[PDB]
């Protein structure tokens, strides 16, 4: 029941993409959009998330090497400064 | 007042040095005034610079 | 005794570690170090202080036949 | 690669105060090593400043300080800050070997003998130390230890015919305390530098007994600025002493010249050695009252090696700590006792305190172990 | 930026990447910046504007730190905060 | 007997049943204590090394365990004492076999 709840919320309207790379053309993929992919009748998030900050360890001595990561918070999209 | 300085005097290490040392001095003077003031207002009458104040 | 790296051999631990700039100052002070230095005087009155008062009476015991002693005469 | 990790002094800076596993259960109680340690750079500073104005003479001693405390500018205050910073030295001292008494790190054994040559040392350096400002309860207390020293038959009569320099406390033996007080605590340092390597050799312990080598934090940052936290709180304490109250702790009768006929009644050594002499006082036997004293701290040679329990420290053993707390009652008695005149009710209750600390010390720390060990099913 | 400029261009071959960077560009920003505004804006990068994003995006953070397996060396998280800023040594 | 009532009187008095351990875990460390610990299990040295770093950090921060989670003088899962007797029984046989 949730999952089929999922599947008819999460999915519908705005926030779908058809993609297609190769050789094929552009006329006749929107003529093959429209004869199926039209009709689909469809009809609320993204929050600023806090970032924490903080350490999390794993002593684990019975594996031989070991594997640490380190990061910050990113900046995103939006801004040449992540180029 | 929080936000404007840290972003000004704690980025670079000397510059937050200098401005330690020169508001040092700055409060070494207003300690001195304040201190010396507090002791002679609550000792006041039996001090050495009344007496001198006589002659 | 050495440097880290080879003292002990744990498995089946993960530490959870907060940041310094996370949290406050004084957490919760004076609604928990209030009844943690109640808790830890309760654990320690009765091992601790009957000597005390043992040193007082015989304080008081032996000031008070020195001044029996010196007051008679 | 790493400037730390090269340079072979900083190689030895690295071992010492950045990658030591440290314990971290230790609290307020394991700060002593630090106190201990700017006490000692303190005493140091102040005796040298003491020692570029003092005068070692007899006829020029007294007149001298009396020119330090009145003419050389802070002068009264440094004097101030080499004797309160011995006494504060010797609260912290006492409290180092409370702390290794009560957390049962008297197990590391060549490191207690190394700290108890070092309680020797400090002994010694007080003592001289005391005796340097010339004055009637130094001139007097010299005498006595002296004789003290001369109690052993047939070898004591020739060393403290030795170390007069005369017949009794003249400029000689004033010159040579003089140079004994002012090269000892390089020595203590050399011994605190052994003392150190020995621990290091071991590592720190914490208040459970169990080792901490799962749960090792490092020695830097944290116990540095908790050290500094520790070390200014020491610092306010002893310069509010020097600066409030000077004379809570200083004796009335030093500040007289010395008179090599009075014997003032109130003769006494000062606090920290009242209990060693408060022994002294109430044994009949000269040779016995120095052999007891010479044995007491050779109890504190033995205890490490009675350690008949099976825990390492009292923390859970309830009753060895409630005699340790009596033991604690009787140290502060004997003390006070020897902050008495030689009282007949004072001598009963000196004797029956001195004999309950070599009772409760020797006796009935392997009793009290050996029910704490046969009740926990052993 | 040689080597960002080649590892794009490397990294969009084929048709599977170039498709995946169609869809992750229109779910992003709505639309595709072609390569030549990424190098246009290669070309608007110096060393100073990069230290100035650099001193924006490091410098004195609060890192998130994952450690797994035998991981005693690790030091402390203080340790990183220390060694995060130069004091310049 | 009442003694059993008496060894309950210490062992609430104790405190490390307040901070939850066993008596299999401040024994003072010789070197055969070192091996005793060493004849383990694993699992068992684990949960051990679990419940000393727990109750370090109980101690550190002195905030101790709730009642609940409190050891009992009847559920004490005490092991370590027959590895303890193997390891001494040992050692006496080395000894006994030297001075023989
Ligand atoms: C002469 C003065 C002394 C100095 C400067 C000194 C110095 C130190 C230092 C720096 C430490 C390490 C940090 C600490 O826990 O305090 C230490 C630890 C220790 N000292 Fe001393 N010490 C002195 C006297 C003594 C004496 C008289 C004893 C007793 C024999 C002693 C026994 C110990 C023990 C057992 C430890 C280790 C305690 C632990 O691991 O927590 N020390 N000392
Ligand atoms: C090598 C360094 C030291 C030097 C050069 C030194 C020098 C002196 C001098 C010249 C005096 C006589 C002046 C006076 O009494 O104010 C003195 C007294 C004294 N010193 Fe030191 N001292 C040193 C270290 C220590 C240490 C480490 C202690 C013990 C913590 C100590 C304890 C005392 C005491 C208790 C007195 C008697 C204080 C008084 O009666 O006024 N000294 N020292």
């Amino acid at each position: 029941a949730d999952l089929t709840e999922y599947l008819s919320r999460h999915y519908k309207a705005p926030r779908m993409v058809l993609a297609a790379a190769g050789g094929l053309e552009h006329r006749q993929l929107l003529d093959l959009a429209q004869k199926h992919f039209s009709g689909l009748s469809g009809t609320p998030t993204l929050t600023p998330c806090r970032f924490t900050g903080s350490e999390i360890r794993h002593r684990e001595d019975g594996l031989p090497l070991a594997h640490v990561a380190i990061a910050v918070e990113g900046p995103g999209w939006a801004n040449p400064d992540n180029v | 007042l929080t936000a404007r300085l840290y972003s000004l005097l704690f980025r670079r290490t000397s510059t937050f040095a200098l401005t330690i040392v020169v508001g040092a001095l700055f409060f070494e003077r207003a300690f001195d005034q304040g201190a010396d003031a507090i002791y002679e207002h609550i000792n006041e009458g039996k001090l050495w610079k009344h007496i001198k104040h006589k002659y | 005794g050495r440097q880290f790296g080879h003292l002990t051999r744990v498995r089946h631990v993960i530490t959870y570690s907060l940041s310094p700039f996370e949290q406050r100052a004084f957490p919760h002070y004076f609604s928990k170090g209030i009844p943690n230095v109640l808790r830890r005087t309760r654990a320690c009155i009765l091992r601790v202080a009957p000597p005390f008062v043992v040193f007082y009476l015989v304080y008081t015991w032996g000031t008070q036949e020195f001044e029996k002693s010196k007051r008679k005469n | 690669i790493n400037i730390r990790k090269t340079h072979p002094l900083m190689k030895i800076v690295n071992n010492a105060f950045i990658d030591l596993p440290a314990p971290s259960n230790i609290s307020s109680w394991w700060n002593f090593g630090s106190l201990l340690g700017i006490c000692l750079i303190l005493q140091i500073l102040t005796g040298l400043f003491l020692a570029m104005h003092y005068t070692p003479d007899t006829t020029t001693a007294f007149s001298s300080v009396t020119h330090i405390c009145r003419d050389v500018n802070y002068g009264w205050i440094i004097r101030y800050m080499h004797a309160n910073g011995a006494s504060m030295f010797f609260i912290c001292l006492f409290m180092h070997v409370g702390r290794g008494l009560y957390y049962g790190s008297y197990t590391f054994l060549e490191t207690w003998n190394i700290g108890v040559i070092l309680l020797f040392a400090t002994m010694a350096t007080a003592f001289m130390g005391y005796v340097l400002p010339w004055g009637q309860m130094s001139f007097w207390g010299a005498t006595v230890i002296t004789n003290l020293l001369s109690a052993i038959p047939y070898i004591g009569t020739n060393l403290v015919e030795w170390i007069w320099g005369g017949f009794s406390v003249d400029k000689a033996t004033l010159t040579r305390f003089f140079a004994f007080h002012f090269i000892f605590p390089f020595i203590i340092a050399a011994l605190a530098m052994v003392h150190l390597l020995f621990l290091h050799e071991t590592g720190s312990n914490n208040p459970t007994g169990i080792p901490s080598d799962t749960d090792k934090i490092p020695f830097h940052p944290y116990y540095t600025i908790k050290d500094i936290l520790g070390a200014i709180l020491l610092i306010l304490i002893l310069m509010l002493l020097v600066l409030f109250t000077p004379d809570l702790l200083g004796d009335p009768d030093n500040y007289t010249p010395a008179n090599p006929l009075n014997t003032p009644p109130h003769i006494k050594p000062e606090w920290y050695f009242l209990f060693a002499y408060a022994i002294l006082r109430s044994i009949p036997n000269k040779l016995g009252g120095v052999l007891a004293l010479v044995l007491s701290i050779l109890v504190l040679v033995i205890m490490p090696l009675l350690h008949t329990s099976k825990q390492r420290s009292m923390m859970f053993r309830p009753i060895s700590q409630c005699m340790f707390w009596i033991l604690v009652a009787d140290l502060l008695t004997l003390t006070w006792i020897g902050g008495q005149p030689v009282e007949h009710p004072y001598i009963i209750i000196g004797q029956l305190a001195s004999i309950m600390y070599f009772l409760i010390i020797l006796v009935m720390m392997p009793v009290a172990s050996i029910i704490e060990n046969n009740l926990l099913k052993w | 930026k040689n080597l960002l400029r080649n590892a794009l261009v490397s990294h969009l071959d084929g048709t599977t990447p170039v498709c995946e960077d169609i869809g992750r560009s229109l779910l992003t920003y709505g639309r595709r910046i072609p390569l030549a505004e990424w190098e246009s804006r290669i070309a608007e990068v110096d060393a100073r504007v990069v230290r100035e994003v650099c001193s924006k995006y490091f410098y004195d953070q609060c890192p998130a730190v994952a450690g797994f397996g035998p991981i005693e060396q690790l030091p402390d998280y203080n340790r990183i905060r220390s060694g995060m800023f130069w004091l310049r040594f | 007997k009442w003694l059993e009532g008496i060894r309950k009187w210490y062992y609430n008095a104790a405190g490390f049943n307040k901070l939850g351990l066993m008596r299999d875990d401040t024994i003072h460390e010789n070197d055969d204590v070192k091996e005793a610990i060493r004849r383990l299990p694993e699992n068992l040295y684990n949960d051990r090394v679990f419940r000393i770093k727990r109750a370090l950090d109980l101690s550190m921060r002195q905030q101790i365990l709730p009642k609940e989670q409190w050891t009992k003088y009847e559920e004490d899962k005490f092991y370590l004492e027959p590895y303890l007797k193997e390891v001494i029984r040992e050692r006496k046989e080395r000894e006994e076999w030297t001075k023989k």
